[PDB]
């Protein structure tokens, strides 16, 4: 409804408000340039990254597809199922995604890690979203 | 004290009309809220 | 009168027990002697601040309630110097005299050497931070300064009440009163905020509160109530109470608790749901320590039999306008503050429910005995009902 | 002194409080134009502010993303906090037995819900998508959902809605026996059936005034309770974030003893010009005044002491975050509204320690407009200066109102002012009953001494 509360809120600051009618209502080729997995935004509602739950839907669907033609009735999904695009396009690799209830993934193997840390952990949020500190490898003849 | 409608004929038959508005519009309600679609 | 001397003489048999078994606390294990008497003097510092807080209230608003218990007030109000002599061996506690009288650690984190100074073995920063604001030296003269000004408007205004009795009175001494009681109200809500923070919240320096001290403020100034209308019921008999006195000041009064009560569960519920939905991590171990270990069937107990029974009692006429029941819903109240002040003071060095000592109940009665042994001497001292006074036609409505 | 002065009877009391209503309409005196006429402009500024609001959306106003909650919020916490005092007033001094309520209570419970018509089109306007705000309330869908009532402005959607409900109530029922007066001397036929549907010819009689004593006096019970906790719930859409200038444990007594203080002095604001053109000088009497100047000083020192704990929790704490709020409220770049905070809520109520200060009218006119600024400065200082500066440095950004916010304000103005217009031309001012009560107790004082 617009209330930017869940703005104010969320400690990160990471949601963003439709203020006015931001999105290309009328010139025909942005329509054309609109991916139609993902609603196309009105005035006065909010946005934040969704962890690209267009793919992870489109997956989920897939996983579960292929499970009841086999007839498995598991569900089980893979590690490189879902790419978010974020990662996808990331040259250097330092956005890693998956499943991290599973151990075997990439992801649940990066956060074993104990350089592992969660922004703001004095605010119980408990992130999914985790970083690995920047561990520097200087020299002996600039900084000891 | 007593209310002045206490003692008068009309007190059985609207206080059973005002049930009787409850359960036709509530009811009502309930019909198109719940049971209609 | 003789009501009066049989309830100073029950008061004084409940500090005998109370010293008795605070004594064989110290025998046993002195810190737990002195845990036991931080939470005994706060409980028994709920009676004469309330006192001296609500004769202020009364003498800004003047009311037939007020008149009622004037006299009363300025009892309770009339003890405080001797809360300060009484407060000293918690002095005692958190200072030097530490590494005498078997403490193991100080009574606080911040009267502990190492974990306030710098280089030491423990450092803890939070409290490292604060070690200006909370250094023996500086809480005790600010608890000294707190006391100073308490005694000084609670034996002004007695001085001045009595002064009335005599003459000068119908527009004199009480807009002396009146302006004394104008500044000291702000005086005395800033002063009782910061000794609740010295007293209680700085016992776990890791937490605070802003809306403690006014939790504070509820609690005293519902068991002042709760208590003058229990010892209102003691002295119906003491035939000016019955000369001046009707119903209508007790239907007063049992309004009054009912307002404190919910106001008091409004405080606890609005700093209950704001540490509990927002859920930072520097607010939440208060409750977290609160509802472990025992400490929550406490807390539900307090939701169910000090704030819904007594609010759901006291919404009737009878109950409120009748002296009797009155008295027996304020016995309740005064219980379930005790209960209350356990359930603030207690967690914070006992961790168990069943780790509560029985110097955990000595300590309480003991010093809510001395309380009421020194409040009903000075009720004695004076006649009550100050017979002479302008805002003395209320009574007579 | 005494709250009535001498020489008043029954038909005196009737003759001045009910002939300001059913004056003739063309006979309607020149200032209530004027007055009315400012308003009428004021309120076509509002509409033009709500179009351009509706078509354009909420993005005309300066909010951006750190601060979700600008000027608009502002404006609501001021508005809805009006209110307090006149609830104060209309119930709280009934249940206290206040003598000073009895020819105020009518002009506080109207602006209280003039207040509320203020303040409440403010949950609907900020919203961005303002024709879905029954999303909020409850309601039977085909959808199938629920608002969360975990959220607080869940709970301010059924705390703003009882709110408007019981002050309506408390003014109808408030309204019936002076509306049955009303009816009785309006010598126009038509204007006696419109009094007398509104007055339900109440028949002013005993078996009917038990009722309506014991109603007053228990929906007074229902009232008090009921404003501290709408207006702590207004403290609560802050107070349950997790902001640091947000998270405070005093803020829902802080902001109820804020809303009480801006509230008397919205109060002192608009009586001391309908005790002065209106002739009601022995009806609300220098000793009211001075009351409701004391009663303003408590509320004031509550307010400078809840200050003082905001200072205490950011200088206790160990918290970097708590000590940045408060280097940037004295240091940052909104400073400027704490200091105007700190001018305008502390120093300048001070003055009302004094009872010369209080008798004094230019002055406890001047100061009570500094105490409605600088009210309006703390609910900028809590809210906007909090949003500005938090968690993330990345996440740092300046809040600057654009002209629609204003423009929002003058007109919400102009809508309780026109409101307020009709209020004193078409129903009393002065309870005209509980006046003749008032009456009858200070003669009574006076016969029993
Ligand atoms: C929104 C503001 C906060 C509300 C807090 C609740 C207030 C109390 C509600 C009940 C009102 C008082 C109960 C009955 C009573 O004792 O009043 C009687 C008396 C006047 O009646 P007489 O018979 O004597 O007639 C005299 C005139 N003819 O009322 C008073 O004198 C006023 C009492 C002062 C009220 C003190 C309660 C306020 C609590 C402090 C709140 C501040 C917050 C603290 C941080
Ligand atoms: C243990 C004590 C309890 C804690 C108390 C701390 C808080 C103190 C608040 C209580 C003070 C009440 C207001 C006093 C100031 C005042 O002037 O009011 C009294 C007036 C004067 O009456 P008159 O007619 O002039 O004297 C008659 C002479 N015969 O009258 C009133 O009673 C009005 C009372 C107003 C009560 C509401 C305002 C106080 C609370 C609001 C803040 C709430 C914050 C959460
Ligand atoms: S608080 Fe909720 S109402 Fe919309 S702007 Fe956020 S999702």
């Amino acid at each position: 409804v617009g209330t930017k509360y869940c703005s104010n809120n969320c400690p990160y600051k990471v949601r963003r408000f439709n203020f006015l009618q931001y999105s290309d209502t009328t010139t025909e080729t942005f329509k054309l340039a609109f991916n139609p997995d993902v609603t196309v935004r009105i005035r006065g509602v909010m946005e934040k990254c969704t962890y690209c739950v267009q793919r992870i839907s489109g997956a989920r669907i897939a996983a579960k597809r292929a499970a009841v033609q086999a007839g498995q009735s598991s569900y089980v999904i893979s590690d490189g199922a879902i790419q978010t695009a974020c990662e996808q396009a990331c040259p250097t690799g330092a956005i890693v995604f998956g499943d991290i209830n599973d151990s075997n993934s990439r992801v649940a193997k990066w956060k074993a890690e104990g350089h592992n840390y969660g922004l703001l952990g004095f605010l119980n949020t408990v992130p999914r979203t985790t970083y690995l500190a920047r561990v520097r490898n200087p020299s002996e003849e600039l900084e000891k | 004290m007593q209310p002045e409608w206490s003692g008068d004929p009309e007190v059985k038959p609207v206080f059973l009309a005002v049930t009787l508005t409850g359960m036709v519009a509530f009811l009502l309600m309930v019909w198109l809220f719940a049971f209609y679609w | 009168i003789p009501q009066l001397g049989q309830v100073q003489m029950l008061g004084l048999a409940a500090a005998v027990i109370g010293i008795g078994v605070l004594a064989a606390g110290y025998f046993l294990s002195p810190t737990s002697f002195f845990e036991s008497y931080i939470y005994g003097y706060y409980v028994a510092m709920t009676i004469p601040l309330g006192c001296l807080g609500f004769l202020m209230v009364q003498h800004l608003t003047g009311g037939a309630w007020g008149v009622t218990v004037r006299r009363m007030l300025e009892a309770g109000a009339a003890t405080l110097p001797i809360m300060g002599l009484l407060f000293i061996p918690i002095a005692l506690g958190y200072f030097d005299t530490y590494k005498a009288l078997g403490l193991e650690h100080p009574l606080y984190e911040w009267a502990n050497p190492e974990v306030v100074t710098p280089g030491g073995a423990e450092f803890d920063p939070i409290i490292a931070h604060k070690v200006p604001w909370l250094s023996p030296l500086w809480v005790t003269a600010r608890i000294a300064i707190f006391f100073i000004i308490w005694s000084a408007l609670a034996l002004t205004l007695r001085a001045w009440s009595r002064q009335q009795d005599a003459g000068g009175d119908a527009k004199k001494l009480a807009t002396r009163m009146r302006r004394l009681s104008g500044i000291g109200v702000a005086l005395f809500v800033i002063t009782v905020t910061f000794f609740s923070f010295d007293v209680a919240m700085s016992l776990d320096p890791h937490w605070f509160s802003t809306i403690y001290g006014a939790h504070y403020m509820a609690n005293a100034g519902l068991m002042t109530l709760a208590f003058l209308a229990l010892m209102m019921s003691r002295v119906r008999d003491a035939a000016l109470f019955r000369e001046y006195v009707s119903v209508k000041p007790i239907h007063d009064i049992g309004k009054l608790i009912f307002a404190f009560t919910v106001l008091w569960t409004y405080m606890s519920y609005g700093q209950l749901v704001i540490i509990w939905s927002g859920d930072v991590a520097e607010f939440t171990p208060w409750y977290v320590h609160r509802t472990q270990h025992g400490w929550v069937f406490v807390a539900l107990a307090l939701m169910l039999f000090a704030f819904a029974l007594p609010f759901f009692v006291l919404l009737f006429r009878g109950t409120k306008r009748n002296l009797n029941t009155l008295a027996t819903i304020a016995g309740w109240i005064v219980v379930m503050r005790f209960v209350d002040m356990a359930w603030i003071i207690l967690p914070e060095f006992r961790e168990h429910l069943w780790d509560i000592a029985i110097t955990d109940v000595a300590a309480p009665i003991g010093l809510i005995g001395l309380v009421i042994a020194l409040f009903a001497a000075n009720v004695q001292q004076a006649p009550l009902l100050p017979l002479r006074d302008p805002n003395m036609e209320q009574l007579q409505n | 002194e005494a709250y009535l002065l001498p020489g008043e009877t029954y038909t005196s009391i009737s003759a001045k409080i009910g002939d300001v209503p059913l004056t003739p309409p063309l006979k309607t005196p020149k200032g209530w134009l004027a007055g009315f006429s400012v308003a009428f402009f004021m309120l076509m500024i509002f509409f033009v502010s709500v179009t351009w609001l509706f078509i354009r959306g909420v993005g005309i106003w300066g909010i951006n993303i750190p601060v979700g909650w600008g000027m608009d919020i502002i404006n609501f916490v001021w508005w809805i906090g009006i209110g307090h005092a006149g609830t104060l007033i209309s119930a709280i001094l009934l249940l206290l037995n206040q003598g000073w309520r009895n020819s105020i209570n009518r002009f506080a419970e109207a602006m209280t819900l003039f207040a509320v018509a203020c303040a409440g089109l403010y949950p609907i306007l900020h919203l961005g998508r303002p024709w879905l705000f029954y999303w909020l309330i409850p309601y039977p869908n085909t959808h199938g959902m629920w608002p969360q009532f975990r959220s607080a402005l869940a709970w301010d959607v059924f705390a703003i809605s009882t709110y408007a409900t019981v002050s309506l109530v408390f003014w109808l029922v408030g309204l019936i026996p002076d509306f049955a007066t009303l009816r009785d001397r309006a010598k126009n036929i038509w204007v006696k059936r419109l009094y007398g549907i509104a007055a339900l010819g109440w028949r002013g009689s005993a078996r009917h005034w038990h009722r309506y004593e014991m109603a007053s006096i228990l929906l007074a019970g229902l009232s008090t309770p009921l404003v501290v906790s709408v207006h702590s719930i207004i403290s609560l859409d802050f107070a349950i974030s997790q902001v640091p200038g947000w998270q405070v444990t005093v803020f829902p007594p802080y902001f109820v003893a804020g809303a009480v203080f801006a509230g008397f002095a919205m109060v002192l604001l608009l009586m001391i010009p309908v005790r002065t053109f209106y002739g009601f000088e022995n009806y609300i009497t220098l000793h009211h005044l001075d009351v409701m100047a004391k009663v303003m000083l408590t509320t004031g020192m509550i307010v400078v002491y809840g200050y003082f704990m905001e200072v205490f929790a950011s200088l206790y704490s160990g918290n970097e975050f708590e000590e940045y709020l408060l280097y940037n409220r004295l240091f940052g770049p909104s400073s400027w509204a704490y200091w105007g905070l700190l001018f305008c809520n502390a120093v300048a109520i001070q003055p009302l320690w004094f009872k010369k200060v209080r008798q004094n009218i230019p002055a406890l006119l001047i100061i009570s407009l500094i105490v409605s600024v600088g009210m309006w400065l703390e609910r900028y200082v809590i809210i906007v200066i909090s949003l500005e500066r938090d968690f993330l440095p990345s996440s740092w950004d300046i809040y600057i109102p654009t002209i629609w916010d204003w423009s929002l304000y003058i007109g919400t103005f102009g809508l309780f002012f026109t409101l307020l217009f009709l209020f004193i031309r078409v129903l009393p001012m002065i309870n005209i009953f509980e006046m003749r009560l008032f009456l009858y107790q200070e003669t009574e004082k006076a016969k029993q001494r």
